[PDB]
């Protein structure tokens, strides 16, 4: 058939294809994730080099696995679609067999597993995208945010960012989050996400996209005005004087 | 149960002068109990009309196969299929499904729109090609229907006169059946206008 | 069998589906299901083998909900019905066919019209104002044609359906201790808890 | 062979027959007809000895595997349903079983799901499966109640089995009783049909209100 | 040796790009221009026929305009040869939705199946990717007109006006100014032509160095008539808008 | 240059042999030293087992393949497992199909073919582990040397592993003596211990290190491991 | 380019050696087996205040009597574990008993040599050996408490103490002196904590360290963050009192 | 049509002590009223204190025992000299039968030995698969004749000391191996009279903690 | 699923104290037409085993090729000592019986019943049975087909147990064999006049007497004629 190798083990220890995959994540989109006690918000900045698009017939950067599970990405569109397709089959499959929608943890294992597998066989090389997988388990209300990377590794994080200019916004999270208090106010969780993307997008407050997931199939895209309102508020904070 | 006579159905086609006509019942039954007064057993893709009688599950699966075949062919050639070409397409599809367990009686009707001929052609359970242009009948009551067409039909008729023939011929053959009541339709086709006349007829 | 009736009234689709499984003298269970919610605006009834029921249902549900999430619009009752028919139209040609005959009640909410599709295990799909499977129809089409004429309320339909079931339990020796009835409408799917004349 | 399971306040009461025979003279009076899926779950042997013994153990392994993998106790509903899907594929292979998959979970309670070789998985709080089932259901139904205390529930099972053993000769050597609680089943011993018959005849007076 | 003939050019680079993919983006800039205008009343498609001899015929204007379905058509910028393989697979993709659910395919799905396939070849199989971009013009009653574009990397996006081929940037810059929220088809026909004249890599403009189609609501049916204007019917239209030169 | 003729297994070089065969041959020697001796009635293998550490312990490298058949390795543990699995299937079939206890000659030739076959591909490889395969059938006891090149020689005594030659020269001396000690389990075991010590020159001879294995006229495949070799030192 | 049939002039393949380099780019993992129980310890690590180290773990269950600690490329070991569990469950079906720690290590190691571009005796279903090493500890009632070092090479060694990872040379030396089979289960854990702190470049607390144990009364049990913490205080106080 | 299945003779008897266990079988092989052999064992040592017999049709029983002998071989090899117990085997044997009920076997199999507990266990299989725990089980053709005697003298069920014979019984108590072989002999000596599927010779393999011991008694020859 | 269209009948055999004897007529029937006489039923395999086949001739030709393969492959990889490790009765038996057992289990059957007879050069006497039904057995006397019915009770009187074996010398055993065949030719016509007789001697190896015909004839019956089917008008 064909099965000649494309994965070749590095004398580094970190395979060539994994290391070149991660580069693909930095070029791509920017995605950030903040958890509440009651929410998990996934923010994305839109970069349109020229815009003659609409925002309603473009594919949006937060993609539904389920009515109450989302997957968000940085990297190439192309790769991420493949990861999505496989996950929508897996969503349904657990639903068919256990009589219950997915746990988030199993799904995360799954997206990792396909990536990990393409590192391990010949004839396939692994995908150029890192993802934020979030959602809610059956009978539950506590948010789950996991981060998966092309090495096939995953781990849980209370706040994370991936994609372009990750460094700046990570630091920004280190000084603007509390571990004795994830905010239980939906408004301050959106607020932090808007501050983070503001500092990078350059212009435009409708080139900011929030997607909020609350329990029980509540996935909601907040509208233009609501977003403007946090941006007003951030310039009042920045032009504060006593 | 029965192989094709669960829901019944009968189909008649006739030739005239720059017209043909194709007619069908609307029965669907479940054994000898008539269930429905609507069920359309004639479909068309553009100016080719295909009636297939017999078991409904089998008429439906075929209808979707020929729709597929014609659509994709239409798309490539940038024009519709011809009566003559479609008869070829049918023979072969049916000869592929002889080995499978289908139970069908197709009849092909249309007017050629650039060769200027009325065209009708027939098909069976075996799926053999029948070249004749006078009348072709198919269905449950095909035996009664040939007896009737062969006396009642007279060659070369204007649309009005083709209507009087087809209608009565069907109506009287149908009246000796219970598997061919529950309403009926007649279609009179020219290649630039189609008239649909519903008939009022017997049921059980 | 399991006797499954349908009526499409002007507002709604009402499906009547058995509320008991009778073994001899006594009801071994009288809480038994004969219908499965395919979607928020799609409901599907079944009769045939009890185990052919669940398998078929859970497959059809899983395929349609994958489509629904993927395409970002729940499928229309006409798409879903064609879809189901097609699946039946394979299995009939194979060694084991599914042997459950269904009544699919859907409300097209995007345009706002009720629809009923009656699909046999053969894979024969037909639209009607009313229907039945089995021996049933021989008594109850005579009640229906006579005493019912389209465009009557949902409430008149519940009383019609009761007359059907009463005749069926009496004159036919079939026992199934009536039906639990459900409405598929613009408001979605509700179980009518009453059966005292409904 | 008559096997029954009913839901009541303190869990499930599962009562079964046991008998092995040499002619019509009863050779031995004790066997299993509870297959131990895992400690929390039971699936009962009836309507095909081998099919139950092999596949409920095999089902027991998918359960153990899932409980390792996801760190998650399997539901009674998910365990039954995994089996049922597969089964219909092996239906035509000689494959026959008629069983209740019984469990008592924290999420779903006492739950009894009825399974036959068809792809059947059915909900109900009272089941009997067998050949003496119709009579056994009789005894049960007339004395049924969710609000029954544990002690009398155990006798109810035992007596219903007894009744079914008298008319049909495929049951009756001893009756074995098991009570499923949420930490797993506690045995309530093996009771000789000989000794037991005499007690019941006088005591229950149902089919026996005028002693026969 | 088998792997001693392999070069592994199908893999991510040290810059994290895919060699063969980047090369395909180049290909598209050396083929003719294709422009897509979506209006809310129609979709206007043009694709530019380069190398036009007089012994090339002008009786064909279907050779980079392809109907994939009877409500979906594309304009090709790329090769006839790359396109053709995907075109047949698209048409088939159409019939599958049609047979199963008894209704027209959504555009947004059909596009995805092509892109996933392109993506597939460069991940696995050791293959070249196709050097082709499509601009998709199609209609749905869930979204009105939709207009997409897909390109050699397996990335696809929606646009309400788009350009691909030679001089993409320049065309787009002109497009951004002349665009207006209000639409009609006949207004869009003028718009397309004004632009087309100014993007040509040859002096003035002529009808034969164009291939043209419009999507209007009905003209021999209830709605959704795709009309592919033949070379002479294009010649008439260049005078009608007032680009008579 | 070097990288041409290592990087391909479906090649040859000007010498009359590919470089990969030279490295596989080197790899047998990289094993720990083991001797094999027979008089043709009984066959013994005496093996020095090293373990990595004081905190490691010994793991088996004398492999029962049947109750009349076995092997020792010297060379690569991963590969040795692959070969042992093959010989084991091979032993089983020989019993089921022919009622045979399998001769070494027949087994060797079959092990050869598989080895050959994996040089008839890219992404297959020579084993790079050698085996002294013993068994007692009806033509008596037997000792074979198998090499992952496919060279099968039956020798009356031999050695593989680092410093093969030390025991081998001792063996060519004591030859005539051992072949006329026929019918003795204990005389031959004692010999094996004496032999393995002429190999040694940078390693210790200790109870737990040493391991003995026998099959023979009146002995089905029985191993002495650990404690149970002390009384032959 | 390269192949995977290539040997070195030694006769030991390239990829295998490179796999040993990857293990050393993991973090220190320590297992010590004593008379009663086997203790396994890992560094969870915590590198950021925003990282949930108390929601992840690196000590994974194979069965109800077999655990493992890993070091290396921790994804690559998910495939290995998944395969081991399948083997472990299948033995519970087939004989109704505990699977030997040794029989399993052997099974798993067979499929760590399954890398190639296809050959005529065997399936190849990997291109390259796993980037990951294991310590598998368990208990069977045939040879009691045990510890094994599973190589990606496919060699398998029996041990009593072993450390793997970057600091394994320093930890193993200390271990050799401390190792006795007269140490109680609790003691082994405390001596493990002392060493694990040393090799660590940062403070040792529950929030970056995990204990786990194998007892034959209740099997592999992963120890709580709290129970391990309590001993870290007790370690800190004794140690700062002999000074 | 064509059946490879026929009939073959044999009767076997498995007896669980509480420190001993025996697995006995006659040696007669017939097909119809011709003698196939007057001495071929149906009783086999598979080793490790596992004795095994597949009584019924010969062609299947042999094939089952050989198949099981290769599973003994594989267990010792892959798991480094590890003993297989009767239960562990029982489960293994179950899986082989149910594996091949898709081309049916026609045997009444019994395995016997002693537990790692030290107390007897006798396991019985049906032709289609399945296993069950027993005390004692007669298998083969005179199973139905032996079992009624056996329940009384071994199991003390349906066996009562004169009195009220319902409250007064000959109890179930420890038994001696010699008196049990005496009982075994009696069962087969009663059998040869009433069955011709039994005859010629009796091989009893008696399993103790001091190993596996064989005893041989002759029976009637026509 | 096979329907016999051809038969070969009768192989009878017995053991004596120092060997075995086996004899068989040579027969290719097409029912009651003795179509072929020159179909050997006794295929000597080596010079210490004879394979005797009764049953269908069509299956028999297929096996005839496999039995010849069995010799060939046993010289492969074993060059010498081919009477200590090759062509042993137990092997011949086992080889044949595995192919038989597999063919009947998949419903495409080898419709024979076979006796494999010998004297093992590693053992003592061999006489072992296999049939289309898969059943196998050993007994001191074995016979297939019509001889299984008729001959074998005569033969059992000679040897039927270990005690009866010393009481049968060369002379008596050969006399039994000759007597039995004559009974077969007399009371079944399917049996050919022509036979082969083989003695496999523990001292002499295989001595095979070809092209024998039954003698010491019965004609006695012709004296006692009264009719038995004759009609009178």
């Amino acid at each position: 058939g064909y099965d000649r190798a494309l994965s070749i083990f590095s004398p580094d220890g970190h395979i060539f294809q994994v290391e070149y995959a991660l580069e693909a994540v930095k070029r791509g989109t920017c995605a950030v994730g903040v958890k509440g006690k009651n929410c998990v918000v996934l923010g994305c900045e839109r970069r349109s080099t020229l815009k003659l698009q609409d925002t309603r017939i473009t594919p949006s950067k937060v993609s539904k696995i389920d009515s109450h599970v989302v997957l968000s990405f940085s990297g190439l569109n192309a790769d991420s679609r493949i990861l999505i397709e496989k996950a929508r089959v897996e969503a349904q499959s657990h639903r068919l067999t256990l009589e219950d929608p997915v746990t988030v943890e199993y799904l995360t294992r799954y997206v990792a597993g396909v990536q990990q597998r393409y590192t391990q066989s010949g004839g396939v090389r692994p995908f150029g995208v890192s993802t934020l997988i979030a959602g809610f388990d059956p009978r539950d209300d506590e948010p789950k945010l996991y981060q998966t990377e092309p090495s096939g590794i995953y781990s849980s994080w209370s706040a994370q960012t991936i994609g372009r200019n990750s460094k700046t916004v990570r630091e920004f999270l280190e000084k603007n989050y509390d571990r004795k208090e994830p905010p239980a106010t939906v408004e301050e969780c959106v607020k932090l996400t808007v501050r983070s993307l503001l500092e990078v997008v350059q212009t435009g407050a409708k080139n900011i996209e929030i997607t909020v997931v609350k329990p029980d199939s509540d996935i909601v895209a907040l509208s233009s005005e609501e977003i403007n309102q946090y941006v007003t508020q951030i310039e009042q904070e920045k032009q504060e004087q006593q | 149960s029965d192989p094709s006579s669960i829901n019944g159905g009968i189909v008649v086609a006739m030739t005239g002068k720059d017209c043909v006509a194709i007619a069908c019942d609307l029965r669907l039954g479940s054994q000898s109990l008539g269930v429905s007064n609507k069920f359309e057993k004639i479909f068309h893709y553009g100016h080719v009309f295909l009636g297939i009688t017999g078991l409904a599950t089998d008429v439906t699966t075929l209808n979707e196969m020929f729709r597929y075949k014609t659509n994709l062919y239409k798309l490539k050639e940038e024009r519709a299929i011809e009566p003559e070409t479609f008869t070829q397409l049918v023979s072969s599809s049916l000869y592929e499904r002889r080995f499978g367990p289908y139970f069908v009686g197709p009849v092909v009707a249309g007017i050629n729109s650039k060769s200027g001929k009325p065209f009708i052609a027939g098909f069976d359970l075996i799926g053999c090609i029948d070249e004749a242009k006078d009348f072709i009948v198919s269905g449950t009551a095909s035996d009664q229907l040939f007896g009737m067409c062969e006396s009642l039909y007279e060659p070369n008729l204007e649309p009005e006169d083709l209507f009087e023939t087809i209608s009565q011929a069907l109506l009287n053959a149908a009246d000796r059946d219970a598997l061919s009541g529950w309403g009926a339709v007649v279609y009179i086709i020219k290649k630039d206008e189609v008239v649909k006349r519903y008939l009022k007829m017997r049921q059980d | 069998m399991d006797i499954i009736l349908g009526i499409r009234v002007q507002d709604s689709v009402i499906l009547a589906s058995s509320k008991a499984v009778t073994r001899g003298i006594s009801v071994l269970k009288d809480s038994d299901d004969k219908t499965r919610q395919l979607s928020p605006h799609t409901l599907m009834s079944f009769a045939g083998e009890a185990g052919d029921t669940v398998q078929f249902a859970e497959y059809i549900q899983a395929n349609i909900q994958l489509y629904s999430i993927r395409e970002d619009y729940e499928l229309s009752p006409q798409a879903v019905s064609s879809f189901v028919r097609q699946e039946l139209a394979k299995s009939i040609r194979s060694r084991r066919p599914y042997q459950v005959n269904v009544l699919i009640g859907g409300y097209d909410k995007k345009k706002n019209k009720p629809e009923l599709y009656q699909i046999d295990y053969l894979g024969t799909k037909v639209e009607l104002p009313y229907g039945a499977h089995g021996y049933s129809g021989f008594y109850t089409f005579s009640l229906l044609d006579h005493h019912y004429r389209p465009d009557m309320t949902t409430e008149e339909g519940l009383d019609l359906l009761k007359l059907c079931v009463q005749e069926l339990e009496k004159r036919m020796p079939m026992d199934f201790k009536g039906v639990i009835v459900k409405i598929v409408d613009k408001d979605g799917i509700r179980q009518v808890d009453d059966f005292q004349a409904q | 062979t008559t096997t029954l399971a009913f839901r009541f306040q303190g869990g499930i009461i599962v009562a079964v027959d046991s008998r092995a025979t040499a002619g019509n003279w009863v050779a031995s009076q004790t066997v299993k007809r509870v297959i131990e899926i895992n400690p929390f779950l039971l699936g009962t042997m009836a309507g095909g000895a081998a099919d139950c013994q092999f596949w409920e153990t095999w089902l027991g392994s998918q359960c153990r595997l899932h409980e390792l993998r996801e760190k998650e106790r399997i539901s009674v509903a998910a365990a039954s349903k995994i089996l049922s899907n597969l089964v219909y594929q092996y239906k035509g292979a000689g494959l026959s079983m008629g069983t209740m998959i019984c469990g008592y979970t924290r999420k779903e309670g006492p739950t009894i799901y009825y399974v036959d070789s068809d792809g059947t998985r059915l909900k109900g709080d009272i089941f009997c499966v067998g050949s003496g089932q119709t009579f056994a259901y009789g005894v049960l139904d007339s004395n049924y109640k969710w609000d029954l205390s544990v002690e009398d529930a155990l006798y109810l099972g035992k007596r219903s089995i007894l009744a079914a053993a008298h008319r049909d000769a495929y049951s009756g050597g001893s009756v074995n009783l098991y009570h499923v609680t949420e930490d797993g089943w506690i045995y309530h011993g093996n009771h000789d049909v000989g000794e037991l018959f005499w007690k019941v005849k006088e005591e229950e007076g149902s089919f026996n209100n005028v002693i026969g | 040796g088998s792997r001693r003939y392999d070069s592994r050019t199908t893999i991510f680079s040290p810059e994290g790009r895919l060699y063969q993919v980047e090369y395909a983006l180049e290909s598209i800039s050396h083929a003719g221009t294709a422009i897509g205008i979506m209006a809310s009343d129609g979709i206007v498609l043009a694709a530019e026929r380069k190398v036009t001899s007089t012994l090339l015929e002008q009786d064909t204007s279907t050779e980079k305009l392809y109907k994939l379905n009877d409500k979906i058509a594309v304009a090709v910028a790329g090769l006839t040869a790359d396109a053709e393989i995907l075109i047949n697979t698209a048409r088939i993709h159409a019939q599958n939705y049609l047979k199963t659910y008894n209704e027209d395919i959504p555009v947004e799905i059909l596009v995805r199946r092509l892109s996933d396939i392109k993506q597939g070849y460069t991940q696995h199989g050791g293959l070249r990717p196709f050097g082709v971009s499509f601009i998709y013009a199609g209609y749905d009653d869930r979204y009105g007109y939709q207009l997409y574009t897909s390109n050699p990397s397996g990335n696809y996006t929606g646009w309400k006006a788009i350009s691909v081929g030679a001089n993409t940037s320049a065309a787009q810059t002109l497009l951004q100014m002349d665009y207006k929220d209000d639409m009609k088809v006949d207004d869009a026909i003028e718009l397309a032509l004004k632009t087309l004249s100014k993007t040509t890599d040859s002096s003035a403009l002529t009808y034969d160095r164009l291939e043209f189609a419009t999507i209007r609501k009905g003209a021999n049916d209830g709605e959704v008539y795709q009309k592919i204007f033949k070379p002479q019917e294009i010649k008439d239209i260049l005078v009608k808008t007032g680009i008579t030169k | 240059f070097r990288n041409n003729y290592d990087g391909d297994t479906v090649t040859f070089s000007p010498t009359g042999r590919l470089f990969q065969v030279e490295y596989a041959l080197e790899a047998i020697k990289q094993g720990s030293v083991t001797v094999g001796l027979r008089s043709n009635t009984h066959a013994v293998l005496v093996a020095l087992k090293r373990n990595a550490d004081e905190l490691s312990s010994y793991q088996k490298k004398i492999i029962k393949c049947d109750e009349h058949m076995g092997l020792s390795l010297a060379g690569l543990a991963p590969d040795a497992r692959v070969l042992s699995n093959y010989l084991r299937q091979q032993c089983n079939y020989s019993s089921l199909v022919f009622n045979r206890k399998l001769a070494v000659e027949r087994a060797g030739h079959l092990l050869c073919d598989k080895a050959q076959k994996n040089t008839q591909s890219y992404g297959g490889r020579p084993y790079g582990v050698g085996l002294l395969i013993i068994g007692y059938d009806k033509s008596g006891a037997h000792l074979l040397e198998f090499q992952p090149s496919g060279n099968v020689t039956e020798l009356y005594g031999t050695a593989i592993g680092a410093r093969s030659q030390g025991a081998k020269t001792y063996l060519e001396r004591t030859l005539d003596t051992f072949i006329k000690i026929d019918g003795n389990p204990d005389e031959l075991i004692k010999a094996g211990v004496e032999a393995i010590s002429q190999s040694l020159r940078d390693e210790s001879l200790t109870v737990d290190n040493l391991s003995i294995a026998i099959v023979g006229k009146d002995t089905p495949f029985t191993i002495y491991d650990g404690e149970a070799v002390a009384k032959y030192i | 380019d390269r192949g995977v049939s290539t040997f070195s002039p030694e006769g030991r393949l390239f990829q295998v050696e490179y796999s040993l380099e990857a293990i050393k780019l993991g973090s220190t993992a320590i297992g010590i087996a004593t008379k009663e129980g086997v203790v396994l310890g890992v560094e969870k690590r915590a590198t950021s205040p925003l990282l949930e180290s108390d929601s992840i773990e690196k000590i994974v269950e194979i069965d109800r009597h077999i655990g493992c600690a890993m070091s290396g490329l921790t994804a690559d070991a998910r495939s290995m574990i998944e395969h081991a569990r399948t083997a472990a469950v299948t033995h519970n079906l087939y004989y109704d008993e505990d699977i030997n720690v040794e029989s399993l290590t052997q099974s798993v190691c067979d499929l760590a040599l399954r890398f190639g571009e296809g050959a005529s005796g065997e399936e190849r279903l990997m291109s390259r050996p796993f980037g990951v090493a294991l310590l598998i500890a368990g208990h069977d009632a045939d040879d009691g408490y045990q510890l094994f070092h599973a190589e990606p090479s496919g060699t398998f060694y029996r041990y009593n103490a072993k450390a793997i990872g970057s600091g394994s040379e320093g930890a193993q030396a200390e271990l050799l002196n401390e190792w006795h089979s007269s140490l109680t289960l609790k003691e082994a854990e405390l001596l493990v904590l002392k060493i694990l702190k040393q090799v660590m470049e940062e403070k040792l607390d529950e929030n970056n360290a995990q204990l786990s144990c194998i007892t034959k009364q209740d099997g592999f049990k992963i120890y709580d963050n709290e129970k391990t913490a309590e001993l870290i205080k007790e370690l800190k106080e004794k140690e700062a009192a002999e000074s | 049509q064509f059946n490879p299945y026929g009939d073959n003779g044999g009767t076997i008897l498995g007896i669980a002590g509480e420190d001993f266990a025996v697995l006995a079988g006659d040696t007669r092989n017939i097909t119809d009223y011709s003698i196939n052999s007057r001495y071929e064992p149906k009783v086999f040592d598979c080793g490790d204190n596992i004795v095994m017999s597949a009584n019924g049709f010969a062609a299947d029983g042999d094939a089952l025992v050989k198949r099981f002998k290769n599973s003994v071989k594989w267990y010792h090899f892959d798991h480094n000299d590890k003993k297989l117990s009767i239960n562990s085997a029982a489960r293994n044997i179950q899986h082989l039968l149910y594996g091949k009920r898709f081309f049916p076997y026609y045997v009444h199999t019994i395995i016997a030995g002693l537990d790692e507990d030290g107390k007897g266990a006798v396991y019985s299989f049906d032709p289609v698969g399945s296993y069950e725990r027993e005390q004692c089980r007669a298998g083969g053709a005179a199973a139905s004749l032996i079992m009624p005697f056996l329940d009384n003298q071994v199991n003390f069920k349906n066996q009562y000391e004169p009195g009220t014979n319902g409250k007064v019984k000959k109890p179930l108590k420890y038994l001696s191996v010699e008196e049990v072989i005496k009982l075994v002999r009696d069962s087969f000596t009663s059998a040869t009279e009433r069955h011709i599927q039994v005859g010629d010779g009796l091989e009893i393999l008696i399993v103790t903690k001091d190993g596996v011991r064989k005893e041989f008694y002759e029976l009637k020859r026509d | 699923t096979q329907q016999p269209i051809v038969t070969g009948t009768s192989v009878i055999s017995m053991k004596y104290d120092n060997g075995v004897i086996i004899a068989a007529d040579n027969l290719g029937s097409y029912g009651s037409l003795l179509r072929f006489n020159g179909v050997e039923r006794l295929i000597p395999v080596g010079d210490n085993t004879v394979v005797g086949i009764s049953g269908d001739i069509s299956d028999m030709q297929h096996i005839e090729r496999l039995l010849k393969d069995l010799v060939t492959e046993n010289a492969y990889d074993n060059p010498l000592a081919d009477a200590e490790e090759a062509l042993e009765p137990s092997y011949i038996f086992e080889y044949l019986a595995t192919v038989m057992y597999q063919r009947r289990s998949k419903m495409n059957p080898l419709w024979n019943a076979i006796i494999v007879a010998g004297v093992q050069s590693n053992g003592d006497q061999f006489l072992r049975y296999v049939n289309l039904l898969g059943v196998t057995y050993s007994s001191p006397t074995l016979a297939t087909g019509f001889g299984a019915h008729m001959a074998n009770p005569l033969l059992r009187k000679v040897v039927d147990r270990e005690s009866d074996i010393p009481k049968t010398t060369v002379q008596v055993a050969e006399e039994a064999i000759v007597n039995a065949m004559r009974v077969l030719y007399y009371r079944d016509a399917r049996s050919s006049r022509n036979f082969s007789l083989a003695i496999i001697d523990k001292n002499t190896g295989l001595t095979f007497k070809k092209n024998l015909q039954v003698e010491n004839m019965k004609w006695d019956f012709a004296k006692d004629i009264k009719g038995y089917g004759t009609q009178k008008i």
